[PDB]
């Protein structure tokens, strides 16, 4: 996997 | 099209009917005439650049990784004929999501960063300036690689100097940008250690304070645990 | 510079922009193809279906969405000049898509099988047009999309057999043209039934290869037969 | 429910 960084809110 | 003899009211109603038609490319485009008003945003219209602009360039790097994976795969292969095609195209998507990212980061040079009010809102446009020089980075190739990823640290650095100062350990802004930092160490500035430090550090601190509003509670508890998930990633 | 590239790297291109999910690149790719002038295979007509049909898919989705919030707010102008420009550009895509078919696919030869295809096509783009239109140019459309789909239906029932999946595509898309554009529920589930009853009767020699599509259709058939009956 | 047309292969 890569990194999850910051989603839509 | 011409956007600067609009309403302002005008374009915001029209970026949130192009969200619920999952147009994000003309939403984008609503929010640029938006911010060339040259009015400060509010707290949903800084939402609604970000959906814009992440989705679109989520679509980019999502198509540009595609086509990376292809073009490495087939140069390995290293049959004497094929190539040329998927390097070419991969290309042109290239110098399409460079193309979005320099407009974000004019948007926020020229209009947004200088002219925020309060320490919120300067935190949450460093953010965005350190994320869309990560996703030059993504793409980029030795020299410019080098300045691409200092000007990405610079932002970054700076919202952190003024988070820490200013806000919460709690505050979504303050968590999302230190999320989208140690990503930026683990990923793309080679520097693990820092990473899972960043986050270990962001995550125990937030953790601590977590018994203090509802209305930020899921957006904060959510980034959480994608800390939790990258350090169990990483580790 | 489409035509500064040379055909097959064109194809090639619009497998990959397939891959990538880029369906306007892989529309454009794709029509450059055609513009060499020479047939498209199955494969091909495959790539060219696929692409624009994800195009004005979501061209269609958007203004079904829009279209429902300016009927809801009539019960400012916003909404209606949104709206107009999604419609424009939805029209430009079906138009760019039927002048192929008219400069490039659709001929008097070539095998049964692609001259069906294209009509279909036709009748398909035709019917988008009509799903957006209103007043006499809507009638005109109708009219053109009718007379694609009957031609192909002609075609298709001469030369083709009842389980072939492009005559059954073409007979469930028709079905659907009644339904929903023309105002002929009756003609629309009669069409559905006999069509759904003879593909079922000669399925025992359907080629295996067809299998999984042909039955796919056959589903479809079922399932708008249940929705409207 | 809106009707089904013939699906992307
Ligand atoms: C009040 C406000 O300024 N606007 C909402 C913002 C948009 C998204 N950011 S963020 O990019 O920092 C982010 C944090 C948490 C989550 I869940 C998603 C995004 C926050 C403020
Ligand atoms: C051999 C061939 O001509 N190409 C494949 C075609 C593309 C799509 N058509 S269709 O639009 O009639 C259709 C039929 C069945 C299904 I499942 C989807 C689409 C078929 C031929
Ligand atoms: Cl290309
Ligand atoms: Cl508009
Ligand atoms: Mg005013
Ligand atoms: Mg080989
Ligand atoms: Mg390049
Ligand atoms: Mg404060
Ligand atoms: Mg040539
Ligand atoms: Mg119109
Ligand atoms: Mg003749």
């Amino acid at each position: 996997d890569r990194s999850s960084s910051a989603p839509n809110v | 099209g011409a956007m600067g003899s609009m309403e302002r009211a005008s374009l915001i109603q029209k970026a949130k009917l192009a969200e619920q038609a999952e147009r994000y490319e003309d939403m984008a485009a609503f929010m640029k005439g938006a911010v060339e008003k040259g009015e400060e945003l509010s707290c949903e219209e800084r939402n609604l650049l970000s959906v814009a602009y992440k989705n679109v360039v989520g679509g980019q790097r999502a198509a540009w990784r595609v086509l990376s994976s292809i073009e490495q795969k087939s140069n390995e292969e290293g049959s004497e004929e094929k190539g040329p095609e998927v390097r070419e195209y991969r290309e042109k998507v290239e110098t399409e999501l460079q193309g979005v990212c320099d407009t974000v980061l004019g948007l926020l040079d020229s209009h947004l960063i200088k002219e925020a009010g309060d320490a919120e809102s300067r935190v949450f446009y460093l953010k965005m300036k350190g994320d869309y020089y990560r996703y030059l980075a993504e793409v980029a190739t030795g020299d410019d690689k080098k300045r691409i990823i200092d000007s990405a640290r610079s932002a970054y650095q700076e919202a952190m100097d003024i988070s820490k100062k200013e806000m919460p350990p709690t505050n979504p802004i303050r968590l999302g940008l230190a999320l989208n930092f140690s990503v930026f160490h683990y990923e793309i500035a080679n520097s693990p250690e820092e990473a899972i430090s960043l986050a270990k550090t962001t995550f125990d601190e937030a953790m601590a304070d977590l018994h203090t509003s509802e209305d930020s509670y899921k957006d904060s508890t959510l980034i959480m645990q994608l800390l939790r998930d990258n350090l169990t990633l990483w580790t």
